[PDB]
C-alpha cells in the first residue's frame, strides 16, 4: 500500500523520456519542489563549490518569509557580514558589482524591504546552471529524481486508493466525501458526481467546465480557493481530490448563527477577497460568490468552492446570465452585454450585506421581483459609516463607479477605510481568529425526492477521456510534506544491500537505452519473463547470465500499441510472419520503448539499404 | 579542346590494352588442361560446428596455426574459436555493433575488425591478466571498413567502400599509403604470398592489382558483369580469382593479364559472397547466396561437390594454412568445419 | 570535369598498357604445373588416414 520507488536503471529509460520534452533544464528541475530538494541535498553533502551558493539562496528565502523589519535588520547584517562580506575578504565573492552596490547601499540607509536579496537571487541562479547544474546530472541525486519522476508520471488513481469516510457535502449532482490517500496519508475531500445524474439534468457542461476551472487555480497553493489535486473517474462517476473542508458553508452557518455583525463579517470578507485576487491574477470570474458557497475548515477559516459556473475572460469575455439571483450583476442579467471581473465584486456586496441583513439585498420569493429590484439601495441606520462607503462602492451599477474595477483590482477593496485596520499579510497567513468555529461534526452542513431510469452510452463515456489529470505542483507537495524523506532513506538501504551483495554490460559500447521489460512466451499458460534488455541500434538483446537470445532491427517490421488483458502492451511484427509482445513496468517507459524502438529499425532498415554487403538480394 | 583529346586518348589506351591481350590467346586454360584426369566428386563432412554468435556471421578469418580462428557477428562481437576442442578462447565485445571484417594476424597476437564505424580496430591479445582490448584505432577512412588483412605485428592493409585501399603503421596510427583507382566500393582484398602485391575487387566490376611498396596500381582486370564480392589469390601469387553478383568465379592471371576461366552454371543464379583455394591450388571453394559452397576444379571448371550446410547465406569461408579442413560462416550464426 | 584527372587516368593507363605479357598457353601450363607439384600436400584433393587428420577421431 506504500510507495515503491524504482531500481536505479530507471534511469536510462527516464532521462531520455525528460530530455525529449526539455524537462532537463535548470530552470525546469529547480522550480520543482521534489528537484530542488534532491538539487539542494547534492549541492549541501556531495559538492563543496556550490554549498556556500545554496545556503545564501536558504539564508535569503528565510529572510523573505521575516514578518516585522524588526526582524529584518538583525539578520540582513547576519547575511551581509556572512554571505557577502566575509567571501569578499576572501575575493572568491563570484557575483556582479552591482549586486553589492544595491545591498551595501540599502544597509547604510537601513532600509530592509523583503526584497532586498533579490540581485542576488538572480546571480546564484547563473551560478548554479551550466555548470553545477551538469555536475549535478551525472551525480546519484539525479537519478533518485529519475526514480520519483517515474512515479509522478505513472498515476493512475481509482477509488481504492482512497479510504473513504464520512459525508460532508450533498448537492445537486453528487455527494462530497472526507478521505484519506492511502499513498502517503494526506487527508483530502472526495467530490463525486454521478453521470447519469449530469445526462438527466442537462449538466454535461458544468462538469467539464468545473475540471478545467480548477486546473488553471490549484498551483501556487492559495488558502482561500477549494483547489484540487487529483481528477480521475470511474465508469458511472467523476471524482475531484480537493482541499478538505468539514465544517460546512456559511449558507448553513448563517442559519445557526444568525446575521454577523461588522467585525466578525470583515474576517470572512477579507478572506474572501484574496481568494478572489487569486481567480482575477488568473482570468477567472467566479460570479456565483454567495455563502452557499463558502466552506469552513475545521479553524473556521475559509475558501471558495465549486468553480463550475466560473469561466475564463482571458481572450473572450461572457455575457450570459449566470449565478444566484440575487447575486447577479446588473451587467450580468442583461444578455448580451459583455462583462469582466466585475461582476464578483458586485456580487461581494450582496453576499456582504446577506451576512449583516439575514437576506439579499433585493428582498419576497419571486424571482422576477429580484431582477428588476436590482437591474436599476438603501442601508439601514446600524451600519458604520465606513462600511456603507464599502457597499455603496461596491453595489454601484454603473461598472465605471463600482469598487474594484477602476483599474487596480483588488488593491482598490483593500485599501477601503473599512479595512483600515487589517495587516493583510496576516490575513494571507491566517493569523486572524475566526469568528465562528465550526463544531465536532454535524448533519447536512452543506445542502441545498426523485430518482432516473437512463443509462449510459458509449457517446456519453467519450466526453471523460481527457478527464484524468493530477497536478505535479500538488503531487509533490504532498509527498515532500509526508513520505519523501523516508522513503528516500528506506530505498537508500535497498539500493546499498544491493551494491554491497553484487560489470554492466552497457558501458564501453554503443547501447541506445536499456532496461526492465516483460516479454510473452507461451500465452495461454500467463507466461511473463521479465528480462533486462539493451537496445542497440541493430539488434535488441535480453538477459536474466549474459544475453542469450536477440532480435534485430532487420527482423521489425512494424511497432504497434495494443491491449493485452485491459493492459497497454508494444507489438511487433517479424519477417517470417512471428509476433513478439513486449510489456514495461510504468506509462513513460511504453511511451519511450515505443518511439526508440521505431527510429531504431527505421533508421538501420535505410543504412543496411545502402551497403551491399549487408542487404538482401534476390 | 584539351579534355576531349585526353578522353579520346584514354579511349585509344583502352583499345590498345585489349588488342595486346587479344594477342596472348593461343590456346585457353580448357584446351591445356583437357588432358589430365577429373578429381571426382568431393564428398566433406561436418567435423567441428561452432555454436554461439546471437546473430548472422559476417567474416571470419583462419590463424596461422591451421586451428584458431575469428569470426565477426552481427552482435558486435569477435570470437576466437579453438577449432579442436570447439572451446571459445576469446569473446571480444566490440565498441561498435555494425561490424564487417576481421582478421587474424600472421603472428596470433593480434586481431582486427571494422565496419560502418569507418575504423579498423587493432585488439590486442596478449597484454598481462587477460581483458583484451583496443590497442589501437586506424581512422582515416571515408567511408566503411570493409576488409583488412595484417602484413606483419606492425602494417595493415585495408579496404572501404570510400572506393580506396590504404596501407597503416599500427605503432603510430598513420595512414601511410592510399590506393585510389577504384570508381566504386571496395569490397575484398587479398595479399600475395609474397606480401609485395595485393588484389581487391570492388562494385564497378572489376579488380586491380597493386604494389605496396610503390603505393601505385600495376594492371586493372575486367570481365564481371556486376560488383565483385570477394577476391583470393593463387598458392604461388600468379593469378587470383574472383566472386561476384553475376553468379560466376572468374580465374585471372597476371602475367597474361586476362581472364583465363569462368566458373558457372545454369542452376546457380544468386551472387558469390567468399573464394577460396585448397592448398595445392586445384580446389577453387566458393560460397553463395543460395546457402551453399560449392568446389570447383579450378583447372577444368567442372562442379567437384557442393557443402550443404547452413541454413541462411554462407557469408565467408576459407582453408587452413596446411590445407587439412576449410570453415564456412553463415547469416544462421554458426560456423561448420569441413574435412 | 577536371584536366588534371584525365591526364592523371591517361598515365595510368599507360602503365598498364606498357607490360610485357606473355601467351596463354604458357600461364596455363604453369598453372597446370604447379597443381601437379603439390597435389600430394593438398588433404582435400588426397585423403589422409584419421591419425594424421586432427578433425576426426
Ligand atoms: O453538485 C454540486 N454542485 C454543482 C456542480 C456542478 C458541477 N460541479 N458542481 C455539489 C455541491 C455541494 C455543496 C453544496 C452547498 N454549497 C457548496 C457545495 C460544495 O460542497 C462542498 C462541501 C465540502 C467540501 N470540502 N471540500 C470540498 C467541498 C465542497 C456538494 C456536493 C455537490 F455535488
Ligand atoms: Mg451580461
Amino acid at each position: 500500500k506504500k510507495i515503491l520507488l524504482p531500481e536505479p536503471s530507471i534511469r536510462s529509460v527516464m532521462q531520455k523520456y525528460l530530455e525529449d520534452r526539455g524537462e532537463v533544464t535548470f530552470e525546469k528541475i529547480f522550480s520543482q519542489k521534489l528537484g530542488y530538494l534532491l538539487f539542494r541535498d547534492f549541492c549541501l553533502n556531495h559538492l563543496e563549490e556550490a554549498r556556500p551558493l545554496v545556503e545564501f539562496y536558504e539564508e535569503i528565502k528565510k529572510y523573505e518569509k521575516l514578518e516585522t523589519e524588526e526582524e529584518r535588520v538583525a539578520r540582513s547584517r547576519e547575511i551581509f557580514d556572512s554571505y557577502i562580506m566575509k567571501e569578499l575578504l576572501a575575493c572568491s565573492h563570484p557575483f556582479s558589482k552591482s549586486a553589492t552596490e544595491h545591498v551595501q547601499g540599502h544597509l547604510g540607509k537601513k532600509q530592509v524591504p523583503p526584497d532586498l536579496f533579490q540581485p542576488y537571487i538572480e546571480e546564484i541562479c547563473q551560478n548554479l546552471r551550466g555548470d553545477v547544474f551538469q555536475k549535478f546530472i551525472e551525480s546519484d541525486k539525479f537519478t533518485r529524481f529519475c526514480q520519483w519522476k517515474n512515479v509522478e508520471l505513472n498515476i493512475h488513481l481509482t477509488m481504492n486508493d482512497f479510504s473513504v469516510h464520512r459525508i460532508i457535502g450533498r448537492g445537486g449532482f453528487g455527494e462530497v466525501y472526507g478521505c484519506r490517500k492511502a499513498d502517503t496519508g494526506k487527508m483530502y475531500a472526495m467530490k463525486c458526481l454521478d453521470k447519469k445524474r449530469i445526462k438527466m439534468k442537462q449538466g454535461e457542461t458544468l462538469a467539464l467546465n468545473e475540471r478545467i476551472m480548477l486546473s488553471l487555480v490549484s498551483t501556487g497553493d492559495c488558502p482561500f480557493i477549494v483547489c484540487m489535486s487529483y481528477a480521475f473517474h470511474t465508469p458511472d462517476k467523476l471524482s475531484f481530490i480537493l482541499d478538505l473542508m468539514n465544517g460546512g458553508d456559511l449558507h448553513y452557518h448563517l442559519s445557526q448563527h444568525g446575521v454577523f455583525s461588522e467585525a466578525d463579517m470583515r474576517f470572512y470578507a477579507a478572506e474572501i477577497i484574496l481568494g478572489l485576487e487569486h481567480m482575477h491574477n488568473r482570468f477567472v470570474v467566479y460570479r456565483d460568490l454567495k455563502p452557499a458557497n463558502i466552506l469552513l475548515d475545521e479553524h473556521g477559516h475559509v475558501r471558495i468552492s465549486d468553480l463550475g459556473l466560473a469561466c475564463d475572460f482571458s481572450k473572450k469575455k461572457p455575457h450570459a446570465s449566470v449565478g444566484t439571483h440575487g447575486y447577479m450583476a446588473p451587467e450580468v442579467l442583461q444578455k448580451g452585454v459583455a462583462y469582466d471581473s466585475s461582476a464578483d465584486w458586485f456580487s461581494l456586496g450582496c453576499m456582504l450585506f446577506k451576512l449583516l441583513r439575514g437576506h439579499s439585498p433585493f428582498r419576497t420569493k419571486d424571482k422576477h421581483e429580484i431582477d428588476r429590484m436590482t437591474l436599476t439601495v438603501e442601508l439601514p441606520d446600524s451600519f458604520s459609516p465606513e462600511l456603507r462607503s464599502l457597499l455603496e462602492g461596491l453595489l454601484q451599477r454603473d461598472v465605471n463607479r463600482r469598487l474594484g474595477c477602476l483599474g487596480r483590482g483588488a488593491q482598490e477593496v483593500k485599501e477601503s477605510p473599512f479595512f483600515r485596520s487589517l495587516d493583510w499579510q496576516m490575513v494571507f497567513l491566517q493569523k486572524y481568529p475566526p469568528p465562528l468555529i465550526p463544531p465536532r461534526g454535524e448533519v447536512n452542513a452543506a445542502d441545498a425526492e426523485d430518482t432516473k431510469g437512463i443509462k449510459l452510452l458509449d457517446s456519453d463515456q467519450e466526453l471523460y477521456r481527457n478527464f484524468p489529470l493530477t497536478i505535479s505542483e500538488r503531487w509533490q507537495q504532498e509527498v515532500a510534506e509526508t513520505v519523501f524523506d523516508t522513503i528516500n532513506a528506506e530505498t537508500d538501504r535497498l539500493e546499498a544491500r544491493k551494491k554491497a551483495k553484487n560489470e554492466d554490460y552497457a558501458l564501453g559500447k554503443d547501447c541506445i537505452m536499456h532496461g526492465y521489460m516483460s516479454k510473452m512466451g507461451n500465452p495461454f499458460l500467463t507466461q511473463w519473463q521479465r528480462r533486462y534488455f539493451y537496445l542497440f541500434p541493430n539488434r535488441l538483446e535480453w538477459r536474466g547470465e549474459a544475453p542469450q537470445s536477440l532480435l534485430t532491427m532487420e527482423e521489425i517490421q512494424s511497432v504497434e500499441e495494443t491491449q493485452i488483458k485491459e493492459r497497454k502492451c508494444l507489438l511487433l511484427k517479424i519477417r517470417g510472419g512471428k509476433q513478439f509482445i513486449l510489456q514495461c513496468d510504468s506509462d513513460p517507459e511504453l511511451v519511450q520503448w515505443k518511439k526508440e524502438l521505431r527510429d531504431a529499425y527505421r533508421e538501420a532498415q535505410q543504412l543496411v539499404q545502402r551497403v551491399p554487403k549487408m542487404k538482401n538480394k534476390p | 579542346s584539351e579534355l576531349d583529346q585526353l578522353r579520346q586518348e584514354a579511349e585509344q589506351l583502352k583499345n590498345q590494352i585489349r588488342d595486346a591481350r587479344k594477342a596472348c590467346a593461343d590456346a585457353t586454360l580448357s584446351q591445356i588442361t583437357n588432358n589430365i584426369d577429373p578429381v571426382g566428386r568431393i564428398q566433406m563432412r561436418t567435423r567441428r560446428t561452432l555454436r554461439g554468435h546471437l546473430a548472422k556471421i559476417y567474416a571470419m578469418h583462419w590463424g596461422t596455426d591451421s586451428r584458431l580462428l575469428v569470426s565477426a557477428s552481427q552482435d558486435g562481437k569477435l570470437i576466437i574459436w579453438d577449432s579442436y576442442t570447439t572451446n571459445k578462447v576469446h569473446a571480444i565485445p566490440l565498441r561498435s555493433s555494425w561490424v564487417m571484417t576481421c582478421a587474424y594476424a600472421p603472428s596470433g597476437n593480434y586481431v582486427a575488425c571494422g565496419g560502418l564505424d569507418n575504423i579498423c580496430s587493432i585488439y590486442n591479445l596478449k597484454t598481462r591478466e587477460g581483458n583484451v582490448r583496443v590497442s589501437r584505432e586506424l581512422a582515416g577512412h571515408t567511408g566503411y571498413l570493409s576488409c583488412c588483412r595484417f602484413l606483419d605485428d606492425n602494417q595493415i592493409v585495408t579496404s572501404s567502400g570510400d572506393t580506396t585501399c590504404a596501407l597503416w603503421d599500427i605503432e603510430t596510427g598513420q595512414q601511410t599509403t592510399t590506393f585510389t583507382g577504384h570508381t566504386g566500393d571496395v569490397m575484398s582484398l587479398s595479399l600475395a604470398p609474397d606480401t609485395r602485391l595485393f588484389v581487391s575487387g570492388a562494385c564497378d566490376a572489376s579488380a586491380k592489382l597493386w604494389d605496396v611498396r610503390e603505393g601505385m596500381c600495376r594492371q586493372t582486370f575486367t570481365g564481371h558483369e556486376s560488383d565483385i564480392n570477394a577476391i583470393c589469390f593463387f598458392p604461388n601469387g600468379n593469378a587470383f580469382a574472383t566472386g561476384s553478383d553475376d553468379a560466376t568465379c572468374r580465374l585471372f592471371d597476371l602475367r597474361a593479364d586476362q581472364e583465363l576461366m569462368t566458373y558457372s552454371h545454369d542452376n546457380i543464379i544468386c551472387g558469390i559472397t567468399s573464394v577460396s583455394f585448397s592448398k595445392s591450388g586445384r580446389l577453387l571453394l566458393a560460397g553463395y547466396d543460395d546457402f551453399n559452397c560449392n568446389v570447383w576444379d579450378a583447372l577444368k571448371a567442372d562442379r567437384a561437390g557442393v557443402l550443404a550446410g547452413h541454413d541462411n547465406r554462407v557469408s565467408c569461408l576459407g582453408v587452413t594454412d596446411d590445407g587439412m579442413a576449410v570453415a564456412t560462416g553463415s547469416w544462421d550464426s554458426f560456423l561448420k568445419i569441413w574435412n | 570535369a577536371s584536366i588534371a584527372q584525365a591526364r592523371k587516368l591517361v598515365e595510368q593507363l599507360k602503365m598498364e598498357a606498357n607490360i610485357d605479357r606473355i601467351k596463354v598457353s604458357k600461364a596455363a601450363a604453369d598453372l597446370m604445373a604447379y597443381c601437379e607439384a603439390h597435389a600430394k600436400e593438398d588433404p582435400l584433393l588426397t585423403p589422409v588416414p584419421a591419425s594424421e587428420n586432427p578433425f576426426r577421431e
